[PDB]
């Protein structure tokens, strides 16, 4: 009880960091994050779990699955194959032309 | 009584029964119901199903037609063979879409004089160009694996106007201020952020 | 055991020797930019204020106090690592795993930065599993979609004929457009002909 | 005429009734079985000296929170019917993996791998027979903490036949 | 016991928070002054474009129904 | 709340603007030197050499801690590692092969609706009747 009260004036000498827009609206914030994580069901960008002093290796990441170098080739292809497809459609035009 | 459970239980969904009918023990119900928040292109369904008119339980339910605007949305939601994963899962949706147009306008209406803004896709995407920095914001709202919710995926992507910078980093970026903000003044955070010219 | 309290006594005395010629380096700073005498005075201030707020029971309590809780640590990871001895809960164990017989060292700390290599790749193989779970529902559903409605099973040409169907529909559409503005001729018409075509072309 | 309007309101799983006042009821149609739950009826309150809704009585389990999860959600500003709508959706998301898990447990009794059981109000000390060994198992939501084996939840039927044999 | 875990919590977010404000003035000094993507482990294109594939030439909605319920309607009123 | 931040409280505590601030030895040197307007600036120079000590402490108190964690049954846990280390590797393996199978339909997808025709030829046929009908709309 007494280091809370210890505490909160560290959150005042904490809250005065450098940034003029990004900290200066949090002094219902977090709680409105947790109001809204659940009511449009949002898990976001999820963040990688702790590195804890080893650096997020993404290129041991890759080696150790072989797959995902095959799904990325793969999707670039349907991607390169079928957006042709789609520039044969003028759905911008039709659009542009009417609305 | 009627008129309460009409509309303030369920806002922006349109209940209409269309017919029923009684077979010597199995009933009959022939319905539709229409969901209305988005009143450009609204869209409905329809449902044939069966009770005993005892112990009122679900035989066999099945799709007469769906309204033209999610036939394809609603048919890999609709392979569970449960109702109430069914009917749980569209009203969410149709909720989650309307807070995504509605926090795209608000996002256009405060960045419509200095900057410009427009949507990329229908409603997922929107992108400020500013100066020549640019700044897209994805909204991805996808169908349950075939839990049982819709599923909603905030993304962001900021190039300087020459290249793109990792995803990974932003990521923690927008988890951060979410976090303390809210999907609201958070982007709006990461927008002032896009400008920096004073904040 | 007690040897490591031992060498944290002997490091609390060389960082207070080190904090002793730090003030000596504040006094050879000043020297130079104050005048001395000014640099004895603040030395004398130093003293009789700043000199004995190091004191010499202080520091070793102060050591005792980091040796007691470096223990409890110790004891702490050897109650965790023995509860590990014994699919998220893995992961949580490990990324609580401390960082540390110079060969048993050694290998635990190599095949524990190994193992977190692959207790991060999991979610993120967890996370792009789900992305293409939903990709591939939603492509399957497109492809039941065009398999039932045509009701022919032949969506394979679906895809390549939707552009013929796509600009004779375009061009009946601008046929009927056509005979509307050279038959019709109407403002009212021709603005609820604008406003029908208009509504469900995007909306 | 109404009945089958009340049963079209029903299926939905979220009712508001209202009352001179608010009552949510909550019921969770079973798959297996093909019908609904027994409905949970939480009468809410609104106050007068402070403007937002709190709880005056509950139907809910002792296991399931109707408090905590209550002021979980904009910081206790249950004014607006959304914020009700989500914690109806929050205690129905718990609700129905309770039920999940009940099922379980009522799909292994039928199974007739165990003997005669007795389930509880929490499913955490429910009890069976097996034919040597009858084992006690302190379980979470979805998660068993201790198998107190003495003489993923659902990965005990991946590894208790394992024991069975 | 619930105070000693708000402080546990406290010296947690606290360090969270001054990494993220070195990264935000990381950035700041990046983009005032003029990081890169170039690989697969989370890209979001994908799921846009797939998203965008589908409701282009959608057999039930898709351009070819749209334009269908424009030009017979049209075809409707006029004859 | 553990060591090294007691140690920062220790030397924070004994630094030497807590409690000899700029107003204490401002009235100790009045009459006794003539710099009264370089008080300030030594001032800021004391702020400096705090600044950058009160950075270069943590290497020191980081580097022995590391070293005295570093010289911290014994063996019984590296069998248990190699454990864990298998277990982990053949868990990844079921993600892998359920990403084949998937990758592997979209690839066929892809060549599955793919169309290798004359979409550019009907791309101005669908632009000329864009035309045509932004004429008669501009002329409605």
């Amino acid at each position: 009880m007494n280091l809370k009260t210890n505490n909160k004036k560290r959150l005042t000498e904490k809250l005065i960091q450098k940034d003029l827009h990004p900290v200066l609206n949090k002094a219902d914030g977090p709680v409105t994050f947790r109001n809204d994580s659940h009511e449009l069901n949002l898990m976001l960008n999820d963040p990688i779990k702790s590195t804890a002093d080893v650096r997020l290796d993404k290129e041991e990441v890759l080696s150790l699955l072989p797959s995902l170098k095959e799904y990325t080739k793969k999707s670039k292809e349907l991607k390169e194959t079928m957006g042709q497809m789609i520039s044969d459609s003028h759905e911008e035009e039709i659009k542009e032309v009417f609305v | 009584r009627l008129s309460y459970l009409r509309d303030h239980t369920y806002p922006h969904l349109q209940v209409s029964v269309q017919s029923r009918d009684r077979v010597h023990g199995i009933e009959v119900l022939v319905v539709n119901y229409k969901f209305c928040r988005n009143t450009m292109n609204p869209f409905e369904i329809q449902f044939k199903m069966f009770y005993k008119f005892e112990d009122s339980t679900l035989l066999k339910w099945e799709i007469l037609r769906i309204s033209t605007n999610v036939r394809l949305k609603a048919k890999q939601l609709l392979a569970t063979r449960n109702f109430q994963k069914c009917l749980l899962s569209l009203y969410e949706f149709d909720k989650i879409k309307s807070k995504k147009t509605g926090i795209f306008q608000n996002l256009i209406n405060l960045l419509k004089r200095k900057t410009r803004c427009y949507l990329m896709n229908n409603s997922d995407s929107l992108i400020v160009e500013r100066v020549t920095i640019k700044l897209q914001i994805n909204f991805i709202i996808t169908m349950p694996g075939e839990c049982f919710l819709p599923m909603s995926k905030i993304s962001i992507a900021l190039w300087k106007g020459g290249e793109r910078f990792n995803q990974i980093d932003l990521d923690e970026i927008c988890y951060g201020l979410i976090k303390e903000y809210g999907v609201k003044t958070g982007l709006k955070e990461i927008c002032n952020v896009c400008l920096f010219p004073d904040m | 055991m007690t040897d490591t309290y031992n060498s944290i006594s002997n490091f609390i005395e060389n960082e207070l020797t080190a904090l002793l010629s730090s003030d000596d380096y504040l006094m050879d700073d000043l020297a130079g930019e104050l005048p001395n005498e000014v640099c004895r005075l603040l030395k004398a201030q130093v003293i009789e204020k700043r000199k004995d707020a190091m004191s010499r029971g202080k520091q070793d309590l102060l050591s005792k106090e980091i040796y007691d809780n470096e223990s409890e640590l110790r004891a702490s990871q050897s109650q965790q690592i023995m509860e590990l001895v014994g699919i998220e809960r893995l992961i949580e164990d490990v990324l609580k795993l401390p960082q540390m017989d110079l060969k048993v060292l050694s290998e635990y700390s190599n095949l524990r930065k190994d193992l977190i290599l692959k207790c991060q790749a999991l979610q993120i193989g967890e996370s792009k599993l789900s992305d293409i779970l939903s990709q591939t529902n939603s492509i399957n559903s497109l492809t039941t979609s065009i398999k039932e409605a045509s009701e022919d099973d032949d969506i394979s040409e679906y895809f390549a004929t939707y552009n013929g169907k796509l600009v004779v529909a375009l061009e009946e559409m601008k046929l009927l457009l056509e005979e509307a503005v050279k038959t019709f001729g109407n403002s009212p018409e021709k603005r609820e002909k604008i406003k029908k075509i208009l509504s469900e072309l995007k909306k | 005429d109404y009945i089958v309007l009340e049963n079209v309101y029903r299926m939905f799983g979220i009712t508001f009734f209202p009352l001179v006042m608010l009552g949510i009821r909550l019921e969770v149609f079973s798959e297996r079985t093909s019908q609904f739950e027994k409905p949970h009826y939480v009468l809410l309150k609104k106050r007068i000296k402070s403007n937002s809704w709190f709880l005056f009585k509950h139907t809910i389990p002792s296991f399931i929170d109707v408090q905590g999860i209550f002021d979980d959600t904009n910081g206790g500003l249950v004014i607006s019917h959304d914020d009700a709508y989500l914690f109806a959706k929050r205690v129905f998301l718990q609700l129905v993996e309770v039920q999940k898990r009940r099922q379980i447990f009522k799909d292994l009794e039928a199974k007739k791998i165990i003997h005669d059981l007795d389930l509880d109000l929490e499913s955490s000390m429910v009890s069976f027979f097996v034919k040597d060994i009858k084992v006690e198992l302190f379980v979470k939501q979805n998660e068993i903490v201790s198998c107190s084996i003495l003489d993923s939840l659902d990965d005990l039927e991946l590894k208790l036949n394992h024991s069975f044999a | 016991g619930k105070d000693w875990h708000d402080l546990q919590n406290e010296q947690a977010k606290l360090n969270d928070k001054v990494k993220l404000n070195k990264r935000l003035n990381d950035l700041t000094s990046t983009l005032l002054g003029k990081d890169s993507e170039d690989d697969s482990i989370r890209d979001d294109s994908n799921i846009l474009d797939i998203a965008h594939f589908v409701d282009l030439m959608d057999p039930y909605n898709g351009l070819l129904k749209k334009i269908n319920k424009i030009n017979e309607n049209l075809s409707n009123e006029l004859q | 709340m553990n060591s090294e931040q007691l140690l920062h409280n220790y030397v924070s505590d004994s630094l030497l603007t807590t409690l000899i601030s700029f107003q204490e030895f401002k009235q100790q040197l009045q009459s006794y030197t003539s710099d009264e307007q370089q008080l300030q600036h030594w001032y800021e120079l004391l702020q400096a050499r705090d600044a950058r000590v009160t950075s270069e402490l943590e290497a020191r108190i980081k580097q022995f801690f590391i070293t005295l964690r570093s010289r911290l049954s014994l063996e019984t846990l590296i069998d248990a590692l190699y454990k864990i280390n298998d277990l982990l590797q053949q868990r990844l393996q079921i993600l892998d092969d359920a990403i084949q199978e998937k990758t592997s339909e979209l690839a066929e997808f892809e060549n599955m609706v793919r169309s290798p025709s004359a979409g550019d030829n009907a791309i101005p046929g669908l632009l000329q009747i864009i035309q045509s009908y932004i004429n008669l709309l501009e002329e409605n």
